[PDB]
């Protein structure tokens, strides 16, 4: 009834443009993780949304 | 398997704030060349235009010139990053632990001597000097002097042996008038702070610091050492409220720091400079200073035989930065009084540090009340029983009361080896035999380089590398090991038996 | 608080007439001062509060991290792991005196 | 003038990385401060005053006629830094103050000083009676820690008094400066070995 | 020889093609000269002797002596810090109304000691 | 272009040394031909660097042993050294 | 109100303790601080969790008033001549009996000091680094012991 807690260390380990290797900490066992991407800028301005 | 991780540990093994790290000049410029660029004042100026470039090129030269000053000082500034040794002692000295100057070759003798006067009691006054040839070389004896006064009961039959112990060098005593504004230097090399004792006018004061230091003496008696960056020792004592503070035990209170001096308390100090670390294993002795009416009929080596022993002891390099560097941190960690096992490791490492390459402090859970110690005489594997007794009692000074120090040389695996090493005659004009004398050094080098340090797994071959490395005119080198232990009782195995820790071939 | 850069002294450090008043040249040499003394790492500023940073407790202090307690505390909580360290090392004496 | 006296030393950058080349350099790592005590203790220091805001060594000339000995003055002055340890003009000092306070804030009233000269830190009057002073963080209305007419100190003016203190220095007589010099030098020979 | 004595442009002007601007040969020699004269004595960091001092008091009152006194210093000052000039001669005209020294200097660079060139410098602020 | 090898010999404690030692770094390349003579804006710039660096060279050892106790003359670090050993200097 | 260990021991008590530590800014004015024992509850069931280090962190926005004394300690000594400067309602001092409740050994006041005596303190620092609040060996005790009632 309670939250799957979180990853703690959460990071993008490397940048090759259009590519990322993201590192979140593993936290608990047999917990799959829900990875999102959202959009800062519209390329019109920055962080417009 | 092996090590999984979450973002773990910290910042490598040790701090490098690393803004300080000296970088390569070109990169330094490469960094700085960017710096001037983007400078608002000019976005125009092209730096790769060689004209400005060499101009900026110069700025880095000074900037690099100046940086290693700024950087190295930090290494210096922080112990265990300190590259200078005379640095290291300072913080260590500051930490309450000092490394010492080469520490006199020391031994004991009993000698049976008839007094011509047949008085009940003769003393051997402190300062009679004896000679000892170094091992196998009689060209010169190494002088060494009576450490202290000792007297002896005349036995009946009129012959009686005193016994006394002996450190190497000459007693060298110097009086100085103390004065307010002045350093008190001894410029003497070969000095060792452990054999330094002194007299203020009359009574002896002790640098608290590893001489006694727990006695009724109220701390008013005291002084310090320090190392002049020059390499010679200067004296120091606390000035003003030389005791903890204020009224303390005196009802009159007021203030006493001592040593006004005006001329008061003319300071006379007495010490031995030494040739040591060269004198270890000096067996043949002489009775090198006569006294009134005393005649040594015999001086017999090594009372209470080990039975395996060598002449004298001690000496010392003095200095090693590696053993010293981390070490004082534990003494910085621990208080004066030694408490923790490794505190007994490091504490022992202070005195007889030149006696002990490595000392193993441990409890044997069987016997409580006993501090079990495994040390390296570093001249040999067995501290002579007096040394054991010696440092013990001295160690025993700093200890928990019910606890007792217990020193035993642990059992020792012995590597029994025949070596097969080839060389080209022509390739070496040098005397063949001496080559063996060469390798026989480089063999222990590996040991001292490695094996005694951790007492970890031992690599035969890797050992054979350096002996391979010896002459380079050595064509080839081969060896075969026989793992060897020594047994105290043929009759009954030790209860637990004996284990090799290492797989052996059957039969 | 801002450790002042050595920059105000450039007037006296070089003879005046060789600064002109506003030249790139002076401003050129000016930024050199900037690079040498500013902010956290610049060699002057580097060495200036060096001793200051040595407590450890103050900001920008590498000490505890060098050492033991911080190394081995297995404390998890990487962040305040840093705060629990350097606070001991701040005093870190009483522990031994009483150990 | 000193560091050139001793031999320059080679230095390894080891402990930055396990392998870095070794570099020779002129020695800072002799203390010189103890070197200049022992020799210093022979004579005396004489307090001295400064006519203006000069540089240490620029100033070091006029006294001794020798610009080369700034450090003599410096070690008698034994300041932490030659850059901010010295006398400084109003223009810089203000700017210096301007710099240090700027992020915090300009023109920051540093403290209230009474008539007697006692600096009062962190104080403000509730303004009903400017003479009664409730400090601050209080919202006032309570615990005025003092009442009366006090001065307040401007951060500019605050900068002045700081640099002002630097005016007098303890120095050694230009007569002895020479006689002194040899002795310390001789000591350094004992300090060379 | 204009190639020789390459010195940075004192102003650090933008030069076309973006590199540091330059004072050319004999263009620099003036600058260094023009530099050395104005500077107050003692204003060099470690060199007190640099610069040709000017006392506005003495600068106020001109006399053929006072002029001559000044006349030496510049001729003296330039001679020490500037070996590039072989044959140099100073002319100083102090101006009475505003108390202004105007100074002419005819000099010859080493390479063309027979060539003659002069510079015009005036000083003020009495 | 790195027209000459970057030496780390670097030595000298006084100014002439530094300024000199700096000039040979400026010696050994073209396109700036003056740099030797005072009043040259270039040789002038060359002056302040050594001027600065010296004090840094100077200032350095000051804190160095000021980082050490018992050799620290400046009060407030001795204070800090006491802070180290655990004693707050009483007010 | 908070305690300071300073002169005392953080390894004494726990994390989570109301406490502070004075110290010295290098400028020469006092900064002081505390430790975080910072405290939590897993669920609510367990007792308040001691974490971190001997001390207790006041949470952000905590109100902190501190009370102290600005002092002149030089002239402090001597100072027999006294008076009642205050005025308090309904409570009227007819007399203050100076050197009250006394032995026949007296001076008007005690306390003072540089405090530092920058050299003199070196020893003190050179000393206290050696000191122990603990008692160990044997003669450490009796000293500390006879500090109490050697009169007995």
């Amino acid at each position: 009834t309670v939250k799957a807690p979180s990853v703690t260390s959460l990071r993008i380990s490397k940048l090759s443009a259009n590519q990322v290797q993201v590192r979140w900490d593993d936290v608990g066992a047999n917990f799959y993780y829900f990875v999102e991407i959202a959009e800062t800028k519209t390329n019109s301005g920055e962080n417009l949304p | 398997a092996n090590t999984p991780v979450n973002y773990q540990l910290t910042r490598t093994a040790n701090a490098i704030p690393e803004i300080f790290v000296g970088g390569t000049f070109a990169e330094i410029k490469q960094n700085l060349i960017e710096w001037l660029n983007g400078q608002n004042e000019f976005l125009d100026y092209d730096f790769e235009g060689s004209r400005l470039n060499v101009l900026c090129d110069l700025l880095a030269y000074n900037t690099l010139y100046i940086q290693q000053f700024g950087n190295a000082a930090v290494y210096e500034s922080f112990m265990r990053t300190a590259n200078l040794r005379s640095s290291v002692v300072q913080a260590a000295q500051d930490n309450g632990y000092l490394p010492t100057s080469k520490s006199a070759a020391q031994t004991e003798i009993m000698l049976t001597c008839t007094d011509a006067l047949n008085r009940n009691y003769i003393t051997i006054p402190r300062g009679t000097r004896f000679l000892a040839y170094a091992k196998d070389t009689s060209v010169n004896p190494y002088n060494f002097v009576s450490r202290e006064d000792v007297i002896a009961i005349r036995d009946k039959n009129n012959q009686y042996f005193p016994r006394l112990k002996l450190a190497q060098g000459r007693i060298v005593r110097t009086e100085i008038i103390y004065d307010k504004l002045t350093p008190i230097i001894i410029y003497d090399k070969n000095i060792d702070r452990n054999q330094v004792k002194l007299y203020v006018d009359g009574a002896e004061w002790i640098n608290w610091t590893r001489k006694s230091m727990v006695h009724a003496g109220s701390t008013s008696t005291i002084y310090y050492m320090r190392e002049t960056i020059d390499g010679n020792t200067e004296f120091y004592f606390g000035e003003g409220e030389i005791s903890v503070n204020a009224s303390e035990g005196a009802l009159t209170a007021n203030y006493i720091g001592g040593l006004k001096p005006t001329q008061n308390s003319t300071i006379v100090i007495e010490y031995i400079s030494t040739n040591g670390a060269d004198a270890n294993g000096a067996v043949g002795f002489s009775y090198a200073d006569t006294l009134t009416n005393i005649t040594v009929i015999n001086i017999n080596e090594n009372p209470n035989d080990d039975p395996d022993f060598v002449g004298a002891d001690g000496g010392g390099d003095p200095e090693d930065i590696e053993r010293i560097r981390e070490l004082g941190t534990i003494k910085r960690e621990t208080q004066q009084r030694c408490v923790t096992a490794t505190d007994y490791d490091t504490f022992v490492s202070e005195r007889f540090g030149s006696i002990i390459q490595a000392v193993q402090t441990f409890t044997d859970s069987t016997k409580p009340g006993y501090a079990f110690i495994a040390a390296k005489p570093k001249s040999g594997l067995y501290l002579t029983t007096v040394q054991r007794e010696d440092i013990k009692n001295y160690l025993k000074d700093y200890n928990l009361a019910p606890i007792t120090p217990s020193i035993i040389s642990p059992n020792y695996l012995f590597i029994k080896t025949n070596l097969k090493v080839t060389y080209a005659l022509n390739k070496l004009q040098e005397s063949e035999q001496w080559l063996e004398g060469q390798i026989i050094d480089k063999i222990d080098r590996y040991y001292t380089e490695d094996v005694e340090i951790f007492n970890s797994s031992f690599a035969k071959s890797k050992m054979l590398t350096y002996v391979d490395d010896a002459d380079h005119s050595v064509i080839g080198s081969s060896a075969t090991i026989q793992m060897v232990r020594e047994v105290q009782n043929f009759y009954k195995t030790p209860e637990a038996g004996i284990k090799y820790n290492n797989q052996i071939k059957d039969r | 608080l801002a450790d002042p850069d050595l920059r105000p002294l450039i007037g006296t450090m070089m003879p005046d007439s060789y600064l002109l008043q506003d030249s790139n040249f002076e401003a050129f040499c000016e930024a050199y001062i900037q690079y040498l003394s500013d902010g956290y790492g610049t060699q002057y500023n580097n060495l200036r509060n060096l001793i200051r940073n040595q407590y450890p407790r103050e900001e920008h202090a590498w000490e505890y991290l060098w050492s033991e307690i911080y190394k081995r505390n297995i404390y998890l909580n990487a962040d305040k792991r840093d705060a629990v360290a350097r606070f001991f090392e701040s005093r870190s004496y009483d522990f031994y005196s009483t150990k | 003038m000193l560091f050139t006296f001793f031999d320059p030393i080679e230095y390894a950058a080891k402990t930055v990385n396990k392998n870095a080349p070794t570099i020779p350099m002129t020695d800072i790592f002799r203390n010189y401060k103890d070197y200049f005590k022992r020799a210093l203790a022979g004579y005396r220091l004489r307090t001295y005053y400064i006519k203006g805001s000069p540089r240490p060594e620029e100033l070091a000339n006029a006294i001794y006629g020798n610009p080369q000995l700034y450090w003599v003055l410096l070690m008698c002055n034994d300041n932490y830094d030659p850059y901010y340890g010295w006398i400084t003009s109003q223009e810089a000092a203000y700017q210096a103050s301007i710099q240090k306070y700027k992020n915090v804030g300009g023109d920051q009233i540093v403290y209230h000083v009474n008539e007697n000269g006692e600096k009062f830190y962190n104080l403000i009057s509730y303004d009903d009676n400017p003479y009664v002073w409730y400090d601050k963080g209080d919202k006032a209305r309570k615990y005025p820690q003092y009442e009366g007419a006090l001065a307040a100190v401007d951060t500019y003016e605050a900068a002045v008094l700081e640099n002002e203190k630097l005016r007098q220095i303890k120095i050694i007589a230009k007569s002895d400066i020479n006689s002194f010099m040899n002795d310390l030098i001789r000591i350094m020979e004992k300090s060379y070995g | 020889i204009n190639k020789l004595y390459s010195d940075i442009d004192p102003e650090m002007k933008m030069d076309w093609n973006k590199d540091v601007s330059r004072s050319l040969g004999l263009r620099s020699i003036k600058n260094s000269l023009l530099g050395i004269i104005t500077t107050r004595k003692g204003s060099r960091p470690f060199d007190p002797e640099f610069g040709c001092d000017l006392s506005d008091q003495l600068f106020e009152n001109m006399t053929p002596l006072t002029a001559d006194t000044v006349e030496r210093n510049i001729e003296s000052a330039v001679r020490n810090y500037e070996p590039r000039i072989d044959k140099l001669a100073v002319n100083v005209i102090p101006v009475y109304d505003d108390y202004t020294l105007i100074v002419e200097i005819r000099f010859s660079v080493i390479d063309n000691p027979d060539d003659i060139e002069q510079i015009k410098l005036q000083l003020a602020s009495s």
